[PDB]
Protein backbone atom coordinates (compact mmCIF):
# COMPACT_ATOMS: atom_id res chain seq x y z
CA UNK A 1 0.00 0.00 0.00
CA UNK A 2 3.15 2.50 0.43
CA UNK A 3 5.32 0.32 -1.69
CA UNK A 4 5.03 -2.34 -4.62
CA UNK A 5 6.76 -5.39 -5.64
CA UNK A 6 6.60 -5.08 -9.37
CA UNK A 7 8.38 -6.41 -12.70
CA UNK A 8 10.52 -3.84 -13.90
CA UNK A 9 10.62 -5.49 -17.13
CA UNK A 10 8.38 -7.99 -19.59
CA UNK A 11 9.43 -11.88 -18.87
CA UNK A 12 8.82 -14.50 -21.97
CA UNK A 13 10.63 -16.72 -24.27
CA UNK A 14 11.66 -17.30 -28.00
CA UNK A 15 9.24 -17.72 -30.22
CA UNK A 16 9.86 -19.13 -33.94
CA UNK A 17 11.96 -16.26 -35.94
CA UNK A 18 13.31 -14.98 -33.13
CA UNK A 19 10.56 -12.63 -31.72
CA UNK A 20 10.91 -12.23 -27.70
CA UNK A 21 7.05 -13.67 -26.85
CA UNK A 22 5.74 -11.80 -23.35
CA UNK A 23 3.90 -13.78 -20.45
CA UNK A 24 4.40 -11.57 -17.61
CA UNK A 25 3.86 -7.67 -18.80
CA UNK A 26 6.40 -4.70 -17.25
CA UNK A 27 5.00 -3.36 -14.05
CA UNK A 28 3.16 -6.33 -12.82
CA UNK A 29 2.43 -6.95 -9.30
CA UNK A 30 4.25 -10.40 -7.63
CA UNK A 31 3.11 -12.62 -6.47
CA UNK A 32 1.53 -13.34 -10.28
CA UNK A 33 0.95 -16.64 -12.59
CA UNK A 34 0.33 -16.61 -16.69
CA UNK A 35 0.41 -19.50 -18.64
CA UNK A 36 0.13 -19.78 -22.86
CA UNK A 37 -0.05 -22.87 -24.92
CA UNK A 38 2.48 -22.90 -27.49
CA UNK A 39 3.37 -25.86 -30.21
CA UNK A 40 6.31 -27.12 -32.43
CA UNK A 41 7.85 -25.24 -35.44
CA UNK A 42 9.18 -28.12 -37.33
CA UNK A 43 7.10 -31.65 -38.27
CA UNK A 44 8.02 -34.85 -36.03
CA UNK A 45 10.14 -32.42 -33.69
CA UNK A 46 10.69 -34.19 -30.67
CA UNK A 47 11.75 -31.58 -28.31
CA UNK A 48 11.00 -27.15 -27.35
CA UNK A 49 14.26 -25.00 -26.36
CA UNK A 50 12.50 -22.72 -23.85
CA UNK A 51 14.48 -19.93 -23.60
CA UNK A 52 13.71 -17.28 -20.88
CA UNK A 53 14.17 -13.73 -21.92
CA UNK A 54 13.63 -10.03 -19.92
CA UNK A 55 13.34 -6.75 -21.70
CA UNK A 56 10.94 -5.00 -23.51
CA UNK A 57 12.93 -5.53 -27.76
CA UNK A 58 11.15 -7.91 -30.32
CA UNK A 59 13.94 -9.10 -31.02
CA UNK A 60 14.83 -11.98 -28.69
CA UNK A 61 18.28 -11.30 -28.87
CA UNK A 62 18.31 -7.91 -28.20
CA UNK A 63 16.38 -8.87 -24.72
CA UNK A 64 18.49 -10.64 -21.27
CA UNK A 65 18.53 -14.11 -21.21
CA UNK A 66 17.47 -15.59 -17.76
CA UNK A 67 18.40 -19.09 -18.84
CA UNK A 68 16.98 -21.68 -20.94
CA UNK A 69 15.98 -25.52 -20.56
CA UNK A 70 14.53 -28.36 -23.07
CA UNK A 71 11.56 -30.31 -22.58
CA UNK A 72 12.13 -33.74 -24.69
CA UNK A 73 9.75 -36.73 -25.55
CA UNK A 74 7.40 -34.97 -27.47
CA UNK A 75 5.55 -37.51 -29.46
CA UNK A 76 5.75 -37.52 -32.96
CA UNK A 77 3.25 -34.89 -34.96
CA UNK A 78 2.96 -32.19 -37.45
CA UNK A 79 4.12 -29.18 -36.62
CA UNK A 80 1.92 -26.56 -35.04
CA UNK A 81 0.00 -30.16 -33.33
CA UNK A 82 2.06 -30.57 -30.30
CA UNK A 83 -0.08 -28.59 -26.88
CA UNK A 84 3.07 -26.64 -25.06
CA UNK A 85 1.30 -25.01 -22.07
CA UNK A 86 4.36 -22.49 -20.88
CA UNK A 87 3.94 -20.74 -17.20
CA UNK A 88 5.86 -17.99 -15.47
CA UNK A 89 5.16 -17.80 -12.30
CA UNK A 90 6.99 -15.62 -9.48
CA UNK A 91 5.87 -16.10 -5.54
CA UNK A 92 6.00 -13.40 -3.38
CA UNK A 93 9.90 -14.11 -2.30
CA UNK A 94 10.57 -12.60 -6.55
CA UNK A 95 11.54 -15.92 -7.51
CA UNK A 96 10.78 -16.74 -10.82
CA UNK A 97 9.42 -20.55 -12.12
CA UNK A 98 9.02 -21.27 -15.61
CA UNK A 99 7.61 -25.01 -16.56
CA UNK A 100 6.65 -26.05 -20.08
CA UNK A 101 4.63 -29.14 -19.94
CA UNK A 102 3.20 -31.39 -23.25
CA UNK A 103 -0.03 -31.82 -22.48
CA UNK A 104 -0.45 -35.21 -24.63
CA UNK A 105 2.92 -36.97 -22.47
CA UNK A 106 2.06 -34.85 -19.23
CA UNK A 107 5.98 -34.46 -18.88
CA UNK A 108 7.57 -31.30 -17.40
CA UNK A 109 10.34 -29.46 -16.97
CA UNK A 110 11.09 -26.67 -14.90
CA UNK A 111 13.54 -23.68 -14.18
CA UNK A 112 13.97 -21.61 -11.23
CA UNK A 113 15.38 -18.00 -11.37
CA UNK A 114 16.60 -16.27 -8.46
CA UNK A 115 15.19 -12.77 -7.51
CA UNK A 116 18.47 -11.62 -8.18
CA UNK A 117 19.51 -12.74 -11.56
CA UNK A 118 18.86 -10.34 -14.72
CA UNK A 119 19.07 -6.61 -15.49
CA UNK A 120 20.09 -4.53 -12.53
CA UNK A 121 18.10 -0.94 -11.64
CA UNK A 122 20.62 0.76 -14.46
CA UNK A 123 20.34 -2.01 -17.17
CA UNK A 124 16.59 -2.04 -17.02
CA UNK A 125 16.33 1.91 -17.78
CA UNK A 126 18.76 1.47 -20.35
CA UNK A 127 16.36 -1.14 -21.94
CA UNK A 128 13.44 1.11 -21.95
CA UNK A 129 15.45 3.35 -23.71
CA UNK A 130 16.61 1.42 -26.11
CA UNK A 131 12.63 0.09 -26.82
CA UNK A 132 11.35 3.92 -27.66
CA UNK A 133 14.57 4.18 -29.44
CA UNK A 134 14.35 1.05 -31.30
CA UNK A 135 10.43 1.04 -31.65
CA UNK A 136 10.53 1.74 -35.44
CA UNK A 137 13.20 -0.51 -36.07
CA UNK A 138 11.40 -3.72 -33.83
CA UNK A 139 8.20 -3.29 -35.46
CA UNK A 140 10.08 -3.73 -39.11
CA UNK A 141 11.49 -6.50 -37.19
CA UNK A 142 8.28 -7.89 -36.14
CA UNK A 143 6.89 -7.42 -39.51
CA UNK A 144 9.28 -9.45 -41.15
CA UNK A 145 9.46 -12.21 -38.99
CA UNK A 146 5.26 -12.37 -39.43
CA UNK A 147 5.90 -12.37 -43.31
CA UNK A 148 8.80 -15.01 -43.03
CA UNK A 149 5.63 -17.48 -40.68
CA UNK A 150 3.50 -16.45 -43.40
CA UNK A 151 5.45 -17.30 -46.10
CA UNK A 152 6.43 -20.63 -44.06
CA UNK A 153 2.86 -21.96 -43.75
CA UNK A 154 2.29 -20.84 -46.92
CA UNK A 155 4.95 -23.06 -48.40
CA UNK A 156 4.65 -25.65 -46.09
CA UNK A 157 0.61 -26.02 -46.47
CA UNK A 158 1.15 -25.39 -50.24
CA UNK A 159 3.75 -28.94 -50.43
CA UNK A 160 0.97 -31.17 -48.16
CA UNK A 161 -1.81 -30.05 -51.14
CA UNK A 162 0.36 -31.29 -53.68
CA UNK A 163 0.82 -34.52 -51.58
CA UNK A 164 -2.60 -35.19 -51.56
CA UNK A 165 -4.31 -33.66 -54.63
CA UNK A 166 -1.14 -36.09 -56.20
CA UNK A 167 -2.89 -37.21 -59.77
CA UNK A 168 -5.65 -34.40 -59.39
CA UNK A 169 -3.75 -31.76 -60.43
CA UNK A 170 -3.08 -30.95 -64.22
CA UNK A 171 0.72 -31.47 -65.01
CA UNK A 172 1.04 -27.95 -66.07
CA UNK A 173 -0.44 -26.36 -62.36
CA UNK A 174 2.14 -28.76 -60.59
CA UNK A 175 4.82 -27.07 -62.81
CA UNK A 176 3.59 -23.45 -62.00
CA UNK A 177 3.44 -24.45 -58.70
CA UNK A 178 6.95 -26.35 -57.79
CA UNK A 179 8.64 -22.94 -59.02
CA UNK A 180 6.85 -20.89 -57.00
CA UNK A 181 7.60 -23.04 -53.71
CA UNK A 182 11.03 -22.81 -54.81
CA UNK A 183 11.29 -19.33 -54.98
CA UNK A 184 9.14 -18.68 -52.15
CA UNK A 185 11.77 -21.39 -50.06
CA UNK A 186 14.55 -19.15 -51.97
CA UNK A 187 12.90 -15.70 -50.65
CA UNK A 188 12.20 -17.32 -46.66
CA UNK A 189 15.81 -17.70 -46.73
CA UNK A 190 17.33 -13.92 -47.02
CA UNK A 191 15.86 -10.57 -45.16
CA UNK A 192 14.09 -8.50 -48.26
CA UNK A 193 10.28 -9.12 -47.00
CA UNK A 194 9.15 -7.23 -50.21
CA UNK A 195 10.34 -10.34 -52.59
CA UNK A 196 9.10 -13.37 -49.84
CA UNK A 197 5.82 -11.05 -50.30
CA UNK A 198 6.60 -11.18 -54.52
CA UNK A 199 6.81 -14.83 -54.53
CA UNK A 200 3.39 -15.37 -51.82
CA UNK A 201 1.96 -13.17 -54.83
CA UNK A 202 3.08 -15.64 -57.51
CA UNK A 203 1.91 -18.60 -55.83
CA UNK A 204 -1.41 -17.32 -55.01
CA UNK A 205 -1.82 -16.97 -58.35
CA UNK A 206 -0.76 -20.07 -59.75
CA UNK A 207 -2.11 -22.21 -57.31
CA UNK A 208 -5.86 -21.32 -58.05
CA UNK A 209 -6.49 -25.28 -59.35
CA UNK A 210 -4.43 -26.72 -56.39
CA UNK A 211 -6.83 -24.62 -53.84
CA UNK A 212 -10.06 -25.89 -55.89
CA UNK A 213 -9.21 -29.32 -55.48
CA UNK A 214 -8.62 -29.25 -51.37
CA UNK A 215 -11.94 -27.57 -52.16
CA UNK B 1 2.95 -19.26 -31.49
CA UNK B 2 5.80 -21.92 -32.23
CA UNK B 3 9.18 -22.57 -30.18
CA UNK B 4 11.91 -24.34 -31.87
Amino acid sequence: VLLLDVTPLSLGIETMGGVMTTLIAKNTTIPTKHSQVFSTAEDNQSAVTIHVLQGERKRAADNKSLGQFNLDGINPAPRGMPQIEVTFDIDADGILHVSAKDKNSGKEQKITIKASSGLNEDEIQKMVRDAEANAEADRKFEELVQTRNQGDHLLHSTRKQVEEAGDKLPADDKTAIESALTALETALKGEDKAAIEAKMQELAQVSQKLMEIAQ
Amino acid sequence: LRIA
